[PDB]
DNA sequence: GGGCGCCTATAAAAGGGG
DNA sequence: CCCCCTTTTATAGGCGCC
């Protein structure tokens, strides 16, 4: 019956393929299956589960970072049992991975709103700053990044809407406004100094 | 010494009244009591001082919580023993005991979850999209605390008043090594 | 936009039900 | 083996819904 990895595998490559991901990622995410399949460390769990959190794992340790809602979109489980196999896995692992950070998913955001690199740069930029001066305490670095996003592209003629970047992101449009309410005292300071301001500093947004 | 001495919010307690009873009875006699067993299959009472809720079973066992102190967590629990007696039934007070207390407090300075996270990840877990605050799982005193960026710590999980003082004894010194 | 009330997480007991 | 039910509490970002 632990040939059961292959159904594990198999679905494995179900939900890599709804978001085409790198072969690493999927090699990845079976082995972290396979050692803790056999280790028996989550007794009682469902093989799937335990399957998309080692999905959501890989693609921190592959450096590219998903959210649990991005897991969990290509998933049948929901986002609090992969979140409770996630801890329950690294502990079982003696594994870690480093905490996230808003640069992890400006790339691929960016992408998905098909924002010119210029933009994206200006937001990675807001983001980093912004954390940097301690302007978003607290905040989930998603959160932040949809706010720099939002701001950079604001300043941009590539606009684009709160519920746009939300939807990306995976984060509600209050969630952006409010980190987003956070960095407009220091819009000036997070630019990067040599910004094209399609729409200057001032008349950005005021939320 | 931190010269911080964390707050006590709840404890949990358990009584066995050592003879079974009737839910719907007690139910019905009973003024602050609450019972739909499709719901939850135990009692809800409630009084106003010691301010605690209790849980009472058909088997005898009840759960007292919400008290802030152990003394006022015992008191509590024999008033509802005595309800439960005046109604008539053969209770008794067999094995009361602490079964979890929790603490809380501010050491008064932000911390930087970040640093502590990368030199702690053996014991913590930070994640800001499943919650805001550091999980610590403290080993030696088997405590469980929860730290956030605003300084402020709960700590849980303790048996006993002095495991949540030693809990945080030991972590006070890790947190300042990481105030913002 | 504004804001309430609930989600998420912690410990633990009770005793079923799944 | 695990989860849920329910109660209590500090703590607090995120978010459904009116």
């Amino acid at each position: 019956s632990d040939r059961a990895m292959m159904n594990a595998f198999k679905e494995i490559t179900t939900m890599a393929d709804r978001i085409n991901l790198p072969r690493n990622i999927v090699d990845r995410t079976n082995n972290l299956f396979k050692q803790v399949y056999e280790q028996k460390s989550l007794k009682g769990r469902a093989n799937d589960a335990i399957a998309s959190a080692c999905l959501y794992i890989a693609c921190r340790q592959e450096g590219v970072p998903r959210t649990f809602k991005e897991i969990c979109a290509v998933s049948r489980i929901s986002k609090k049992e992969i979140g409770r196999c996630f801890k329950l896995i690294l502990k079982a692992l003696e594994t870690s991975v480093d905490l996230i950070t808003t640069g992890d998913f400006m790339s691929r955001f960016c992408s998905n709103l098909c924002l010119p690199k210029q933009v994206q740069m200006a937001a990675t930029h807001i983001a980093r700053k912004a954390v940097e001066l301690d302007l978003v305490p607290g905040r989930s670095p998603i959160s932040v990044a949809a706010a720099a996003i939002y701001m950079a592209s604001q300043a941009s003629a590539e606009k684009r809407t709160q519920k746009e970047i939300g939807d990306i992101a995976g984060v509600a449009d209050v969630t952006i406004r409010q980190s987003y309410r956070l960095i407009y005292p220091r819009a000036p300071d997070l630019f990067p100094t040599d910004f094209k301001f399609d729409t200057p500093v001032d008349k950005l947004p005021q939320l | 010494g931190s010269g911080i001495v964390p707050q006590l919010q709840n404890i949990v307690s358990t009584v066995n009244l050592g003879c079974k009873l009737d839910l719907k009875t007690i139910a019905l006699r009973a003024r602050n009591a609450e019972y739909n067993p499709k719901r939850f299959a135990a009692v809800i009472m409630r009084i106003r001082e010691p301010r605690t809720t209790a849980l009472i079973f058909s088997s005898g066992k009840m759960v007292c919580t919400g008290a802030k102190s152990e003394e006022q967590s015992r008191l509590a629990a024999r008033k509802y023993a005595r309800v439960v007696q005046k109604l008539g039934f053969p209770a008794k007070f067999l094995d009361f005991k602490i079964q979890n207390m929790v603490g809380s407090c501010d050491v008064k300075f932000p911390i930087r979850l970040e640093g502590l996270v990368l030199t702690h990840q053996q014991f913590s877990s930070y994640e800001p999209e499943l919650f805001p605050g550091l999980i610590y799982r403290m080993i030696k005193p088997r405590i469980v605390l929860l730290i956030f960026v605003s300084g402020k710590v709960v700590l849980t999980g303790a048996k006993v008043r002095a495991e949540i003082y030693e809990a945080f004894e030991n972590i006070y010194p890790i947190l300042k090594g990481f105030r913002k």
